[PDB]
């Protein structure tokens, strides 16, 4: 993906505030509070059924960890996003069978969840910046697929 | 919403398909396949080969509900009941995958109908099967 | 379809809004031009430079419209009638469109409202919009 | 692109056999008529009241003929389909003000006219490899829209 100046300097700038493991719990929570369908795929977490179970479950605290983790180690690589995801993309066609609709859902998601915790810091251009980043790592975990 | 023409336009339509219509469906899903292959993804556990059993078995599944859905046309939330719970609740498939298989079952009517795919017959097939689509899918949340 | 729930957790967001509905539609849209750019296409007349007062104007009849929806909750259908007819015979902006702008409401909610924009709250919301789009849809075709 | 030099071949095999100016009216025709809010764009061009005034509107056949002869010409430079077309975005884009969804809308109706031609022979494999056309030529027309 192709950011500004400006836009890598707002996009990494934001990131180094963000507490990955808070964030991530919540992104991943989120999702599967508002689209609950995605629930699907994690039935051995337990009872995702109310809002307030799966904000507390500790499995999705966890899992919302590795994903955001992986997610952060991307922002690193801008200018490479196929090549670094290339192994979870062929894991996530070939092993978990994820559909790949689930990380664009999961992507803006995180842009409300960035929203929520930064307020007004959270400008329309940071928000802009952000949106370019999360469908670039959307479309290279979805490279892969076949 | 569908109109008086449109529910015509489809019922004539289905009709001309007839004893064709599990065939029809095994072609829509091999199409779908082929052409959209994250699609394959909601069904890993299936040989999804050309001419395989299972995608034989489902599209006649898959035929037989539009069919049933043709003949409640008025009454599709009732009649899809059963359908629209299965999807909500244990399938689970994104929703954007309904509109991905609608696509392939009209170019496969299509491919098979010549005579009857006029415009105002395309129009009104792509109006319906998004109408089945919204009910299978109006239990996801 | 909203539950009583959602229903509540609408009412209760939406009136911690208030006076600046106007205000977060102008910032809403603000955001989608920017973030999503295509969208600009359906506002060639417009000035979109930041600050331009057609957007503010522009945002404070949609909020307005929204603000109408949010009363008439359990009637939408009726209540944005002139809206949908509107939308579908002479704007005719294309339906992905209202996925897009439904995002930025959210995005521009949740940075306004930290206490209120909880995940049920955000759950409700993004359904409730939802089904505002689909209404304003609904007389497309 | 990515087309093998299979389902190139099958492409190109297939197009040989089709009457542009006749495949071009009907797919701009069948999509004002499917997809009536694209009527917006052509309110010079008369009457689209009905499908009856669409089908029949001289310039309405006589656009379908250009536009489809454009999209015949990208076909002889599938791999290049960005360098093709990208006078044709800019135009689309600043001066038409045409919502890129459009081009897919349209690409997805040619498929089903293909298919409605030519019957048995638009396989499923010739298919999937038309799908692959169709959607490198829209993204290819939206690649200058800003
Ligand atoms: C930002 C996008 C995402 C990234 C970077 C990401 C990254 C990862 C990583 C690093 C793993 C661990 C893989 C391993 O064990 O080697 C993983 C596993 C997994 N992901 Fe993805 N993920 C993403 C989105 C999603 C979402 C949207 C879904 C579905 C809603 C999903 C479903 C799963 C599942 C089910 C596993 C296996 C969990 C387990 O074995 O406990 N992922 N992901
Ligand atoms: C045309 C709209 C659709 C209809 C009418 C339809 C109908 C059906 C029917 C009748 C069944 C069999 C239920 C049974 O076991 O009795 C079924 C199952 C299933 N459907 Fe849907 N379906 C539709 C679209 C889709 C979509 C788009 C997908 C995802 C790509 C999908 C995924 C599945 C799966 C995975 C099963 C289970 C198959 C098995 O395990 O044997 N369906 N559907
Ligand atoms: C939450 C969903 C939306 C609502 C509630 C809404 C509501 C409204 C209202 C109240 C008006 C003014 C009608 C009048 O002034 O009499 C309007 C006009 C308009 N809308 Fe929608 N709208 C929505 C989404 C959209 C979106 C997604 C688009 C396309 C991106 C759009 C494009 C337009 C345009 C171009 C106008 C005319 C503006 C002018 O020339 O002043 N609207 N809308
Ligand atoms: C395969 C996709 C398409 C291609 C290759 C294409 C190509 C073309 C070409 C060659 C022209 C003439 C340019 C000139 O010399 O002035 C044109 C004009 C135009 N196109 Fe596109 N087009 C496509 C899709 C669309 C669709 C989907 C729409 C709208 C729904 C659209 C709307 C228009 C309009 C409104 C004009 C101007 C017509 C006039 O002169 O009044 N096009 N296009």
């Amino acid at each position: 993906v192709h950011l500004t100046p400006e836009e890598k300097s707002a996009v990494t700038a934001l990131w180094g505030k963000v507490n990955v493991d808070e964030v991530g719990g919540e992104a991943l929570g989120r999702l599967l509070v508002v689209y609950p369908w995605t629930q699907r795929f994690f039935e051995s977490f337990g009872d995702l059924s109310t809002p307030d179970a799966v904000m507390g479950n500790p499995k999705v605290k966890a899992h919302g960890k590795k994903v955001l983790g992986a997610f952060s180690d991307g922002l690193a690589h801008l200018d490479n996003l196929k090549g670094t995801f290339a192994t979870l993309s062929e894991l996530h066609c070939d092993k978990l069978h994820v559909d790949p609709e689930n990380f664009r859902l999961l992507g803006n998601v995180l842009v409300c969840v960035l929203a929520h915790h930064f307020g007004k810091e959270f400008t329309p251009p940071v928000q802009a910046a952000y949106q370019k980043v999360v469908a670039g790592v959307a479309n290279a975990l979805a490279h892969k697929y076949h | 919403m569908l109109s008086p023409a449109d529910k015509t336009n489809v019922k004539a339509a289905w009709g001309k398909v007839g004893a064709h219509a599990g065939e029809y469906g095994a072609e829509a899903l091999e199409r779908m396949f082929l052409s959209f292959p994250t699609t394959k993804t909601a069904f890993p556990h299936f040989d999804l080969s050309h001419g395989s059993a299972q995608v034989k078995g489902h599209g006649k599944k898959v035929a037989d509900a539009l069919t049933n859905a043709v003949a409640h046309v008025d009454d599709m939330p009732n009649a899809l009941s059963a359908l629209s719970d299965l999807h909500a609740h244990k399938l689970r498939v994104d929703p954007v995958n309904f509109k991905l298989l609608s696509h392939c079952l009209l170019v496969t009517l299509a491919a098979h109908l010549p005579a009857e795919f006029t415009p105002a017959v395309h129009a009104s097939l792509d109006k319906f099967l998004a109408s089945v689509s919204t009910v299978l899918t109006s239990k996801y949340r």
